């Protein structure tokens, strides 16, 4: 999961 | 950075490979350098050499190799390390015609035992003590070197890898297949090379990992749960393992007095938990008359 | 075999203030938080699962991230990058069968590349010196296991839990040394379960006692009743396994009476 959307 | 370093010849091969002998051009220092390659694209910089740095910068002792430093490009790892003079088997070789003089052994063996003791009080386990890896100085010293195998440990110990110990020197706990192991092994190791500086030749020299259990067994003969409660349950333990009588030490090193002896059983008890440590070992009385001469080189 | 044991525990009590991060940090960071932090640790936590990696590795990553993050400011898109080479190299020292560093890129959903995670790698290693074998809450806890009577799983699974909650929290939680740390969870997870308390053979050990312990305890002690409100949630998840005696479902303690 890619974090700092 | 490799600015100041003079290669002098290549002095060995390991599992980053390539060893040389260097000389500060600066300092005069010599230095053994081992030079661990990258390329971005593989697995980066390998388990084994984080944990050879990481551990060996806690390590600070006469008799462990010091680590002087470590040298960075994007492209190659360098560790900096003392250099000493020889290893261990080179010198066993050397010694065939003369034997080794047993002040020389009881020297080097509490030597071993005082640097393994202080990895084991860092809780640092070696798992590959043997005398390709002990580097001998002109001066009297000697001293555990490759950490490549090393590994922090916990107390009490988990499971940590099972593929562990070069086979001439791995003890009966990891061949009996227990998932526990801790300092005992170390000590298992430095026994087995005990006796091999007393005889110049290995103990326990088994080609597979059974014929080195039975060497073992035919030495100290095969445990029971007498000798080593818990050891039937072990799940590489067959009750179909032939049972030998143990032999009598003064026979499997016959040059040994009796304190000698004495140790090296302590040394070889089936039972980690018997088995003596570093710490006690430096107590025993095969050491009250001490000392620490030169070799011949 | 307790063999180097007080030694070893005399050891890890001098490292662990030479391993301990700067307690401020967050302060001078200017595009980061404590919250972002705690969203970091939470997935690091799944990244543990996910992989069935080690507590002790878990652990040691953190003290990397707030050890790297002491000294070198990090902008919002990397705290992440930053985050996973941590892990990588966590797993590297911890583990016998680590992580490829594809699975790392892959668990990221490819924000970043495996050029990067190498390099960052590479980044992490300079900034600490290499050294990375810091002692943990996790070590502490493992050796105070030892002392109780007799040994009971829930108390151990439950002591974890809570040493595992203070990761998440750099306020208040950096503040505190993991030998104190793993005090306080001992001594909660005991409490908690058998009523019991802090054992005299501890206070002989670490020279800690109820005393010693309980401004800690007080913070540990609101983590746990406030826990199921967290913003952050995995290590509760994780808790309710088998694998831990489903520890996060008992009911924390109403008082500790001290
Ligand atoms: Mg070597």
């Amino acid at each position: 999961r890619k974090l700092f959307d | 950075s490799m600015e100041n370093f003079q290669k002098v010849e290549k002095i060995g091969e390991g599992t980053y490979g390539v060893v040389y002998k260097a000389r500060n051009k600066l300092t005069g220092e010599v230095v053994a350098l081992k030079k661990i390659r990258l390329d971005t694209e593989t697995e980066g910089v390998p388990s084994t050499a984080i944990r050879e740095i990481s551990l060996l910068k806690e390590l600070n002792h006469p008799n462990i190799v010091k680590l002087l430093d470590v040298i960075h490009t994007e492209n190659k790892l360098y560790l900096v390390f003392e250099f000493l003079h020889q290893d261990l088997k080179k010198f066993m070789d050397a010694s065939a015609l003369t034997g080794i003089p047993l002040p020389l052994i009881k020297s080097y063996l509490f030597q071993l035992l005082q640097g393994l003791a202080f990895c084991h009080s860092h809780r640092v386990l070696h798992r590959d003590l043997k005398p390709q890896n002990l580097l001998i100085n002109t001066e009297g010293a000697i001293k555990l070197a490759d950490f490549g195998l090393a590994r922090a440990f916990g107390v009490p110990v988990r499971t940590y890898t099972h593929e562990v110990v070069t086979l001439w020197y791995r003890a009966p706990e990891i061949l009996l297949g227990c998932k526990y192991y801790s300092t005992a092994v170390d000590i298992w190791s430095l026994g087995c090379i005990f006796a091999e500086m007393v005889t110049r030749r290995a103990l326990f020299p088994g080609d597979s990992e059974i014929d080195q259990l039975f060497r073992i067994f035919r030495t100290l003969g095969t445990p029971d749960e007498v000798v080593w409660p818990g050891v039937t349950s072990m799940p590489d333990y067959k009750p179909s393992f032939p049972k030998w009588a143990r032999q009598d030490f003064s026979k499997v090193v016959p040059p040994l007095d009796e304190d000698g002896r004495s140790l090296l059983s302590q040394m070889l008890h089936y039972d980690p938990n018997k088995r003596i440590s570093a710490k006690a070992a430096l107590a025993h009385p095969f050491f009250q008359d001490v000392t620490k001469p030169v070799p011949h080189l | 075999v307790p063999d180097y044991h007080e030694d070893i525990h005399t050891y890890l009590r001098e490292m662990e203030v030479k391993c301990k991060p700067k307690v401020g940090y967050m302060k001078k960071q200017p595009d980061i938080t404590n919250s972002m932090r705690a969203i970091l640790v939470d997935w690091l936590v799944e990244v543990g699962e996910e992989y069935k990696l080690q507590n002790e590795t878990l652990h040691l990553a953190v003290n990397y991230i707030d050890r790297f993050l002491s000294s070198m400011s990090v902008l919002r898109g990397k705290l992440q990058l930053v985050g996973t080479a941590a892990m990588l190299l966590a797993s590297k020292f911890e583990e016998i069968y680590p992580p490829e560093v594809a699975e790392f890129v892959y668990i990221t959903d490819d924000t970043y590349t495996k050029k990067q995670v190498l390099r960052m790698e590479h980044l992490v290693l300079k900034v600490l010196t290499f050294d990375l074998a810091a002692p943990t809450v996790n070590q502490f806890l493992t050796q105070y296991f030892l002392h109780q009577q007799p040994a009971n799983c829930k108390v151990e699974s439950l002591a974890m839990f809570l040493g595992e909650l203070s990761l998440i929290d750099a306020d208040p939680y950096l503040k505190y040394l993991p030998s104190v740390i793993a005090g306080a969870a001992f001594h909660l997870a005991l409490y908690t379960v058998t009523g019991q308390s802090w054992p005299e053979s501890l206070i002989r050990k670490t020279g800690y006692t109820l005393e010693s312990l309980k401004p800690c305890l007080m913070d540990l002690h609101q983590t746990y009743l406030k826990a199921p409100q967290h913003a952050q949630q995995s290590i509760r998840e994780k808790y309710k396994n088998s694998k831990y005696h489903g520890v996060s479902l008992l009911n924390p303690p109403e008082t500790l009476n001290l």
